[PDB]
RNA sequence: GUGAAAUGCGCAGAUACCGGGAGGAACGCCGAUGGCGAAGGCAGCCACCUGGUCCACCCGUGACGCUGAGGCGCGAAAGCGUGGGGAGCAAACCGGAUUAGAUACCCGGGUAGUCCACGCCCUAAACGAUGCGCGCUAGGUCUCUGGGUCUCCUGGGGGCCGAAGCUA
C-alpha cells in the first residue's frame, strides 16, 4: 500500500507513509552493522561542499553485500526482510546453510523462508545471482556490477531495475534503469528480479519536518538572495533571472550538458537516457 | 557488375518506382516516374510506370543485367503496365511475384482509409 | 473442386497432420472458405482453429507470397 | 470446477432419505457450494463481473428455497442454515 | 489430473548430445510438475512453414501426459526457459473429429 | 502528396531494396443474412479460473411462482485522479492549400487522448426508438445449435415471407 492519514493536523492531511507490509524483523543483525559517521555535507577540510545537509535521525549502517560471487554454490536461506534507514530499498537477511549470515537488497518477489543461491549454474529465480552473460536475455534484473569483481553499482534503488537485451561477444546489453543503453561485461554478477519496495515513489512527505528527519535542511533559492551570493541574487522587489539561469558557481543549469566528452565509457554506451 | 538479379516495383497511386537489385538484394540502379520526367500526378499513370521501368532495364543492363526476377508490390495503376514494360525490355523475366506488404490488421490508418 | 471430397478419413483436431491442413491454405496461404474446402459450419471452425494452432507450432505458413 | 464426487457427497449429504435428489434441502446445500466457490473466484478475480451476475442469480435462487422451507418448516431450516452456516 | 499434448520445439543445430541433454532437463521437469507421461511421439527435424529464431528447420518433440491441472501453466513456462527450447505449446487433449 | 497543388522530406544522401535491432498497438484469411451475453459489449493461439444456456433421460422437490416502488450491482465512447507505456492514429494547436473569404471539408506536421494498473465519472440515435412473464391464434423458405427411427420428425436460437387479426 501506501498509508493515508485522516487530515487531523494540517499536515496530517497529505502526508503518506510507507506500508512496512513486507518487513518482519524489527533489529538489525548486531553482528551486521557498523556506526554510520554523519557528515553533515561537509569535507576533511571541514568545508560544506554539499548544500542544506545535516540533522537527520541517527543511523546504522547496515553492511550490505554487493558481490555475492563471494559465495559461489553455497545457498540461502532467506531468514527475514528488515527496513534499511540507508537506502529506500529494504534488505533481505541471508542465513546461508554454511552458516555465513549476509544481508542483501530485497528483490521485490522475495519471500522470506525462501531460499536462494548465486553462481553461474544458479537456477533462474528470484533472488539468485549469476553472471550476465548466463542469464537469459529479457529478463529484467537488479543490482548490476559494472566491471568484474567490483560491486553492484547498478538499479539498486526501491523499484528500481534492468533489462538483459541481447549479447554481443564479450559483453551483453542493459537498458539501465534510466533507459540508457550500455554495454555491460558478461562476467558481472546481477541479481534476477527487479528491486522491491516499488512504491517508495509514492510517498508523501507532508510536511517541513519529514524533510527535516531525512537530513535535508532547508533550500534556498538563487532568486532569493543578493549579488554577491548567485547569478539570480537581487533586483528590486521580484526579478526573473535577467541571464541564463545558473547554478551558484555561475554555471547554466537548463540543458547545458555535462558529462566529459572524451570519457573512455563512452564506447560502451549506446544510447544515452530518453524522456 | 552481375548477370542476373531482382526487379522491385513499388506501385502506389501517385507514382511507380522501380530498384533493379543485384542477387544478394542489393541496388544497381532504380527509376520512377519522376526520374523518366514527369512531376504530380502525371508520375502515378501507367505510362509514366513504362517509361520508369524501361529507363529501369536499360540502366541496369548497362551494368551487365540480363535475367531478373520480379517483385511486385502495391495496387498501383501503372503497376501492371510496369510488368509488360519489364518483359518488353530485352530482360529475361525469370518469374514474377506479388509481395504486397499488408497487416494483419496492424497499425491504425490515417483517417482517409476509414 | 471440393476439398472435403480429395480426402478419405481426417481428423479436423489433429493440429500435427501438416499434410491434409495444407491442402485447405490458398496458394498464398490464406485459410480457404466454406466454398472451397466444403466444409460445413461447425466443421469450418475447427478446422481453422486447428490450422492456426499449425501456423504457431511452425508447421503451416500465416502467409506466402503470390507467384504468377 | 466442482468434482463429480464432491456434488455427491454434497448430494449424499443433505438428501432426506437414500433415494434423495432435488428437494429443498439439497438444492440449498448444492447451490452453498456453487456460491461460496464463486465467492471465492471473484475475491481474486475481481474484475470479473458477469460471473457476479451469477453469483447474484444465485443467491438469490437460494434465499427463494430458504423463504419457503423457513414457513413449512422452521425447524427444517433453522437447521439447514445451521448446517451450512448461513444467516449473518 | 487431465490429458495433455506438450509439443516442444528445440533447436536444430544440436549434437545428439546437447539434444539428449535438453531432452533431461525436458524429462526431469516434467517429472518435476508431476507430469505423467502416457504417449511421447519424437519426430525429429522437420522444415518449419517459418524461419524460428531466423533458421527455417525444428527439432519436434510431443509428449501425451496426465498432470494436474494447476501445475499445467508453471511447467509451460519453466519449459521455455532454456535459451534452446523455441516453441512450447501445451494443449488440452481431445477426441478427434473425423470428416467423412 | 492532391481534383490539381503547395507546405514537408531529400546530395548534410531522402525515396525504392536487402540484413540486424527496438517498441507499442490491433489480430488478416477463417468471417457469415454467423455465435455469445441482461444490457453496455465480446474476435490470433495456449492453459487455468468462472457465468449464463440448450438438449436428452423423465429420476427427485411438491406452487417453492410472476412482477418489482426504494436499495444494490453492472454500464460504450469521451472525460478526471495516481502511476506506467507511447509505434500508428489523433481533438487542441502550426503550416500548405481550396475559396469571395475558409477559425472547416483536402494536404504536410502535431500535444492530450487512444494502450496498462488501480480508483472515479454514470452518459448516448445505451434503438428493435418496441419493459418482464405466462397462455392462445396458418403456413412457406433460409440458418445456427441439440436430440431422434437420421427421407424426415422433434427442442432452442438468428432471418425472411406471409393466415387471421391489429394499425393513422
Ligand atoms: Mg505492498
Ligand atoms: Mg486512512
Ligand atoms: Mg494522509
Ligand atoms: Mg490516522
Ligand atoms: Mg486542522
Ligand atoms: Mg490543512
Ligand atoms: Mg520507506
Ligand atoms: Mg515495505
Ligand atoms: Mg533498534
Ligand atoms: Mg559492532
Ligand atoms: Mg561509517
Ligand atoms: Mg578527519
Ligand atoms: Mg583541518
Ligand atoms: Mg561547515
Ligand atoms: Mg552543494
Ligand atoms: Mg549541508
Ligand atoms: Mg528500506
Ligand atoms: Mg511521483
Ligand atoms: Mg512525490
Ligand atoms: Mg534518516
Ligand atoms: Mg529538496
Ligand atoms: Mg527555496
Ligand atoms: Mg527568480
Ligand atoms: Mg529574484
Ligand atoms: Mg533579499
Ligand atoms: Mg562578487
Ligand atoms: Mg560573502
Ligand atoms: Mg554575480
Ligand atoms: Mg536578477
Ligand atoms: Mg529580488
Ligand atoms: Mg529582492
Ligand atoms: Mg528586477
Ligand atoms: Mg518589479
Ligand atoms: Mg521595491
Ligand atoms: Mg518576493
Ligand atoms: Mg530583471
Ligand atoms: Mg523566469
Ligand atoms: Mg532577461
Ligand atoms: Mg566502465
Ligand atoms: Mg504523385
Ligand atoms: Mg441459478
Ligand atoms: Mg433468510
Ligand atoms: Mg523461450
Ligand atoms: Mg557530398
Ligand atoms: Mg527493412
Ligand atoms: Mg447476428
Ligand atoms: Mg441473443
Ligand atoms: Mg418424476
Ligand atoms: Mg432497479
Ligand atoms: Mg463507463
Ligand atoms: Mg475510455
Ligand atoms: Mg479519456
Ligand atoms: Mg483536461
Ligand atoms: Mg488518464
Ligand atoms: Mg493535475
Ligand atoms: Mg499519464
Ligand atoms: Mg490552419
Ligand atoms: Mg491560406
Ligand atoms: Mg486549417
Ligand atoms: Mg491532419
Ligand atoms: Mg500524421
Ligand atoms: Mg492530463
Ligand atoms: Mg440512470
Ligand atoms: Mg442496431
Ligand atoms: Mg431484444
Ligand atoms: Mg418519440
Ligand atoms: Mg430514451
Ligand atoms: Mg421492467
Ligand atoms: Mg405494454
Ligand atoms: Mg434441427
Ligand atoms: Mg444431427
Ligand atoms: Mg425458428
Ligand atoms: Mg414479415
Ligand atoms: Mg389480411
Ligand atoms: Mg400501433
Amino acid at each position: 500500500a501506501v498509508k493515508k492519514f485522516k487530515p487531523y493536523t494540517p499536515s496530517r492531511r497529505f502526508m503518506t507513509v510507507a506500508d512496512f507490509s513486507e518487513i518482519t524483523k524489527t533489529e538489525p543483525e548486531k553482528s551486521l552493522v557498523k556506526p554510520l559517521k554523519k557528515t553533515g555535507g561537509r569535507n576533511n577540510q571541514g568545508r560544506i561542499t554539499v548544500r542544506f545537509r545535516g540533522g537527520g535521525h541517527k543511523r546504522l549502517y547496515r553492511i550490505i553485500d554487493f558481490k555475492r560471487w563471494d559465495k559461489v554454490g553455497i545457498p540461502a536461506k532467506v531468514a527475514a526482510i528488515e527496513y534499511d534507514p540507508n537506502r529506500s530499498a529494504r534488505i533481505a537477511l541471508l542465513h546461508y546453510v554454511d552458516g555465513e549470515k549476509r544481508y542483501i537488497i530485497a528483490p521485490d518477489g522475495l519471500q522470506v523462508g525462501q531460499q536462494v543461491v548465486a553462481g553461474p549454474d544458479a537456477p533462474i529465480q528470484v533472488g539468485n545471482a549469476l553472471p550476465l552473460r548466463f542469464i537469459p536475455v529479457g529478463t529484467v534484473v537488479h543490482a548490476v556490477e559494472l566491471e568484474p569483481k567490483k560491486g553492484a553499482k547498478l538499479a539498486r534503488a526501491a523499484g528500481t531495475s534492468a533489462q538483459i537485451q541481447g549479447r554481443e561477444g564479450d559483453y551483453v546489453i542493459l537498458r539501465l534503469p534510466s533507459g540508457e543503453l550500455r554495454k555491460v561485461h558478461g562476467e558481472c554478477y546481477a541479481t534476477v528480479g527487479a528491486v522491491g519496495n516499488a512504491d517508495h515513489k509514492n510517498i508523501v512527505l507532508g510536511k517541513a519536518g519529514r524533510s527535516r528527519w531525512l537530513g535535508r535542511r532547508p533550500h534556498v533559492r538563487g532568486a532569493a538572495m543578493n549579488p554577491v551570493d548567485h547569478p539570480h541574487g537581487g533586483g528590486e522587489g521580484r526579478a526573473p533571472r535577467g541571464r541564463p539561469p545558473a547554478s551558484p558557481w555561475g554555471w547554466q543549469t537548463k540543458g547545458l550538458k555535462t558529462r566529459k566528452r572524451r570519457k573512455p565509457s563512452s564506447r560502451f554506451i549506446i544510447a544515452r537516457r530518453k524522456k | 557488375q552481375v548477370a542476373s538479379g531482382r526487379a522491385y516495383i513499388h506501385a502506389s497511386y501517385n507514382n511507380t518506382i522501380v530498384t533493379i537489385t543485384d542477387p544478394d538484394g542489393n541496388p544497381i540502379t532504380w527509376s520512377s516516374g519522376g526520374v523518366i520526367g514527369y512531376k504530380g500526378s502525371r508520375k502515378g499513370t501507367p505510362y509514366a510506370a513504362q517509361l520508369a521501368a524501361l529507363d529501369a532495364a536499360k540502366k541496369a543492363m548497362a551494368y551487365g543485367m540480363q535475367s531478373v526476377d520480379v517483385i511486385v508490390r502495391g495496387t498501383g495503376a501503372g503497376r501492371e503496365q510496369a510488368i509488360r514494360a519489364l518483359q518488353a525490355s530485352g530482360l529475361q523475366v525469370k518469374s514474377i511475384v506479388d509481395d504486397t506488404p499488408v497487416p494483419h490488421n496492424g497499425c491504425r490508418p490515417k483517417k482517409k482509409f476509414r | 473442386a471440393k476439398v472435403k471430397a480429395t480426402l478419405g478419413e481426417f481428423d479436423l483436431r489433429d493440429y500435427r497432420n501438416v499434410e491434409v491442413l495444407k491442402r485447405f491454405l490458398s496458394e498464398t496461404g490464406k485459410i480457404l472458405p466454406r466454398r472451397r474446402t466444403g466444409l460445413s459450419a461447425k466443421e469450418q471452425r475447427i478446422l481453422a482453429k486447428t490450422i492456426k494452432r499449425a501456423r504457431i507450432l511452425g508447421l503451416l505458413p500465416f502467409t506466402e507470397k503470390l507467384v504468377r | 470446477p466442482i468434482t463429480k464426487e464432491e456434488k455427491q457427497k454434497v448430494i449424499q449429504e443433505f438428501a432426506r432419505f437414500p433415494g434423495d435428489t432435488g428437494s429443498t434441502e439439497v438444492q440449498v446445500a448444492l447451490l452453498t457450494l456453487r456460491i461460496n466457490r464463486l465467492s471465492e473466484h471473484l475475491k481474486v478475480h475481481k474484475k470479473d463481473h458477469h460471473s457476479h451476475r451469477g453469483l447474484l442469480m444465485m443467491v438469490g435462487q437460494r434465499r427463494r428455497l430458504l423463504r419457503y422451507l423457513q414457513r413449512e418448516d422452521p425447524e427444517r431450516y433453522r437447521a439447514l442454515i445451521e448446517k451450512l452456516g448461513i444467516r449473518g | 489430473m487431465r490429458r495433455y499434448e506438450v509439443n516442444i520445439v528445440l533447436n536444430p543445430n544440436l549434437d545428439q548430445s546437447q539434444l539428449a541433454l535438453e531432452k533431461e532437463i525436458i524429462q526431469r521437469a516434467l517429472e518435476n510438475y508431476g507430469a505423467r507421461v502416457e504417449k511421447v511421439e519424437e519426430l525429429g527435424l522437420r522444415r518449419l512453414a517459418y524461419p524460428i529464431a531466423k533458421d527455417p528447420q525444428g527439432y519436434f518433440l510431443w509428449y501425451q501426459v496426465e498432470m494436474p491441472e494447476d501445475r499445467v501453466n508453471d511447467l509451460a513456462r519453466e519449459l521455455r526457459i532454456r535459451d534452446n527450447v523455441r516453441r512450447v505449446m501445451v494443449v488440452k487433449s481431445q477426441e478427434p473429429f473425423l470428416a467423412n
